[PDB]
């Protein structure tokens, strides 16, 4: 979400060995925003889908 | 109106509008009014009791009464004409029916006669009805815009 | 389910038997189905507007009659509520491709009055009237108010300016009378307003007052579809 | 028996023992690429140069250049309503946009619906005269009437101060709508974002190509002072477009018909 | 209750507030009511005919299109299911004094075929098409089947002679599109039948076969009454 | 009997079953506007161009 | 109040699902300021009224 220095705490671009869940579909909750949502509600690696 | 004052800086509105009707008459003036809600417009003759929303108030017990027109439009938000744009359009006609169905309003509310006005004597009776107007509970405004950029508190010179 | 479809759509095989509101399809084999998986949300339909629907269209009141009493002149009127409600143009589009009706037509009389007007009128209802060689419908006699006061009646006055609602039951030897046939609602009971004397006024006012008659059908059973235009 | 499936699918024995073996290589992007690109919504948030605009081409004297542009970038090719003019195949002339083909312009006509905020940057490169202290300003339009892409100059060098103030009041910068200003001598970059306001609209037509002749409901007016002296003829504004965070596209109904050609000679 | 009435009828005083399906009556005083106490029994209404009612009228299928493949000739057809269903004469009497619609128009394709006929056609659906300056609708090109195979589509063949049912969701930027306005259903998605080559036959038979397209609205929300004739 | 009230008010039966239904739509501004404007004291804190001086 | 990075901790503009108390009237204590007051004394969502 809107947090101070959020790029440091991401895996942010890449391999991140447990980030080989590219074959998983993102689930969007029925009124989910992009910011304070599914990037924390799916998992740690939901930031490679753009969230 | 304060309803028109508080909604001029905005470009979209939604919600319900409350109309308070106030019949000035003696105790011996009797009859039935009728309040048509029509989302588009009313035809040039009589309006049927089916195919519209109507109430048919007796003015013996309720000479003063308000009527809340809820949101029954195909959108979620209508547009705001502004006080600048409302000065050129007809919004109260009292000779024909006004034209609703535009993207700017929520339809039209009309008053018809069901039963004739009964009189206590042969004197000419000049009965009037007052229309007061307010916002309902649903009323919301959005999109701050240019609705008051042309208004002024100084006369035209 | 399976076989190369994504989260946005679905390809399936539905049943061989498809029923949707009087049309049956008995298919020779299971067809294919492409669903676009479109579920809308709430705040996309208006809530609270289930009162005036299409199925309960015949329960909508229409003003079948309107009359005006003037001081010095009587009301002697005769109308057929079944032929006034179901002779409307807008209900005849809704009872159009049906055949059986079986309603119960409740009516309502509204009179505005004043404390200075007086006089009284009787509204009576004749129930069946098919092979009815009695219960005359003629000009005004004061002795037609004795026979009409045993029928279902209401008393309407301008002084209290009140009252008037009857239920008008179905009474008919068959059940589910036809809508296609000619004059199918004419001989099912009619109302007559007799006046006892004359409308009067105490200050010599001469303004007319209005008597309005509304009607609507109560428990409709409209159920067999046909291709014939319903009269 | 899966024989007229609209999406197909009946796997017959192919030439591999191991099914989909490149998903089992976890440390593949530690060797070759350094990163993995999975979604377009991540890649749509890179800014890309759209188009440049020269303020000393509209008025005369010292004036205030204003440009009504859509919030969504205009499209790349031979418009019937283009803002420029190119030499076509019949050795004549036709309207043409000399703008770039962004990823947003590529992806949007393949989807039905479109909703979201859109981000812009205005860069103000080129040359300039030493006597400038102008302010670059972005201000949004209303959502009832979409204005087309247009250019206007408001003169500020009149003898009357009131007839200068009447020109500053013909501008969208003077209104209650959202305004961002900056000085060109100190920052020269706006970095604005147009929100998705609407008259009860859940989305709009993502397959609408005529943005330069109609506009959309997310238009913005960009305003900058300019003088008629030389070395301001090379003063320009560069537009970089990207995509806000509440942005989404609807259902995919296939790629459009595409066309491949280089830019013609501008006439 | 009391006051001189018998077992056959009832005189009462009902409430001042009378509601019956979008008409309210706020009466100045309690009116009088004459009930004839008519309760019918069972075996006076037909039971089991609640399937084709008036409220679910728009769920009735109508045959919007019919075509015939002949061996040697292709099917390239273009139709608008929303403009074919709601352009009917009989549904336009039922959506007549309403304003808001919001349906979901599910259609069905029936093809009879034979084991000797072969060939295949693609029926595709374009969802919204309001400010759509792409997705051409022109003469037949074989390269228009690549763009049309990503839209909601079904494959129809005569050999197995099967398949065909799509759901066609509402998709529209407003909720509850108007019925009064002109061309209110035209720009809401249309179907095109492309043919891949040509209908063929293996014994040299030249008889045509029929492709029938039915359609009906699924979850109707028809709710605001008005006096304007619905186009 | 509430018959010369300076603010009025006597609710007669209108055309809705559900009273004020747009307040029960919680996620309305996730769909249309993105924000809600309730007070003028929040909106008075946007700066607006008044006048220029030479 | 005067705090460091106070815009991050707001819901600040919008829906904030429990912020559908727009039908509530703000109560102002008898000598309440706007800053170190009713935005913390009414509730979390008293910042849509401008406090």
């Amino acid at each position: 979400e809107f947090k101070h220095d959020g790029l440091i705490s991401k895996p942010a671009s890449a391999v991140a060995k447990a980030a080989d869940a590219l074959s998983m579909i993102p689930y969007i909750a029925p009124y989910a925003k992009a910011t304070s949502m599914v990037a924390d509600k799916i998992g740690k690696i939901a930031r490679i889908f753009g969230y | 109106t304060a309803l028109a004052f508080a909604s001029a800086p905005f470009e979209t509105w939604q919600g319900s509008i409350k109309f308070h009707f106030k019949v000035v008459c003696s105790e011996y003036h009797r009859g039935r009014l009728r309040l048509v809600y029509n989302p588009l417009t009313n035809n040039a003759g009589p309006v049927a009791f089916n195919q519209v929303y109507s109430t048919t108030i007796d003015i013996s017990n309720d000479r003063e009464f308000d009527y809340e027109c809820k949101w029954t439009d195909i959108r979620a938000w209508n547009a705001c004409i502004g006080i600048d744009g409302a000065t050129s359009a007809t919004f109260f006609n009292t000779a024909a029916a006004v034209t609703g169905g535009t993207p700017f309003d929520n339809g039209t509310l009309s008053v018809y006669v069901v039963n004739e006005l009964a009189t206590p004597s042969t004197a000419a009776a000049d009965v009037k009805v007052q229309v007061w107007v307010s916002a309902g509970d649903d009323f919301a405004v959005a999109v701050p815009g240019v609705g008051l950029s042309q208004l002024s508190y100084f006369q035209q010179q | 389910p399976s076989a190369n479809d994504g989260p946005s759509f679905t390809t399936s095989k539905t049943s061989q038997n498809t029923t949707s509101e009087n049309v049956h399809f008995v298919d020779g084999d299971t067809p294919w189905t492409y669903d676009v998986a479109a579920t809308p949300d709430e705040t996309s339909k208006l809530s609270g507007f289930d009162d005036a629907g299409l199925g309960e269209f015949l329960s909508r009141p229409i003003k079948i009659q309107q009359y005006q009493w003037t001081p010095g002149v009587q009301l002697f009127q005769t109308f057929n509520p079944w032929s006034d409600y179901f002779g409307n143009a807008d209900v005849l589009e809704k009872i159009n491709r049906f055949r059986n009706l079986r309603c119960k037509l409740c009516l309502k009389v509204l009179i505005n009055g004043n404390s200075f007007y007086y006089g009284r009128a009787l509204l009576s209802y004749n129930p069946y009237l098919r092979n009815d060689q009695v219960t005359v419908n003629r000009s005004f006699f004061i002795q037609d108010l004795i026979a009409a006061s045993n029928k279902p009646h209401i008393l309407l006055d301008p002084c209290s300016s009140e009252g008037g609602q009857m239920c008008l039951p179905f009474i008919w030897p068959e059940n589910y009378l036809d809508i296609t046939s000619t004059g199918w609602e004419d001989q099912m009971g009619e109302c007559i307003i007799h006046d006892f004397d004359v409308l009067r006024h105490a200050n010599g006012g001469t303004d007319p007052i209005t008597v309005s008659i509304f009607a609507w059908a109560e428990d409709v059973s409209l159920l067999i579809p046909t291709t014939v235009a319903a009269q | 028996d899966n024989s007229n499936n609209p999406v197909g699918g009946n796997p017959i024995d192919n030439y591999g023992t191991e099914h989909a073996p490149l998903l089992k290589e976890d440390n593949q992007y530690l060797v070759y690429q350094g990163e993995r690109i999975v979604s377009f919504k991540d890649l749509l948030r890179r800014y890309q140069y759209l188009n440049s605009y020269w303020p000393q081409e509209t008025g005369s004297g010292f004036r205030y250049y204003t440009l009504d542009s859509p919030g969504m970038p205009i499209y790349r090719g031979w418009d019937p309503n283009g803002i420029d003019q190119g030499q076509d195949s019949t050795a004549g002339n036709s309207p043409y946009n000399f703008c770039s083909m962004t990823l947003l312009n590529y992806l949007a006509p393949a989807f039905v619906c479109q909703r979201g905020s859109l981000r812009h940057k205005w860069v103000t490169a080129g040359a300039r005269v030493n006597s400038t202290a102008s302010v670059l300003s972005a201000t949004r339009h209303g959502v009832l009437f979409p204005l087309p892409l247009a250019e206007t100059a408001h003169p500020l060098d009149n003898a009357l101060v009131g007839d200068r103030r009447s020109e500053l009041q013909e501008m969208q910068r003077s209104r209650l709508n959202g305004t961002a200003i900056t000085p060109v001598r100190l920052n020269n970059t706006l970095e604005i974002e147009l929100p998705y306001y609407s008259i009860g609209q859940r989305f709009h037509a993502s397959r609408f190509l005529d943005l330069a002749g109609t506009g959309d409901t997310q238009g913005v007016e960009i305003a900058c002072e300019i003088s008629d002296g030389g070395n301001d003829a090379n003063y320009r504004l560069d537009q970089f477009v990207s995509v806000g965070e509440d942005f989404t596209l609807g259902m995919f109904v296939g790629a459009p018909i595409m066309y491949f050609y280089n830019d013609p000679t501008a006439t």
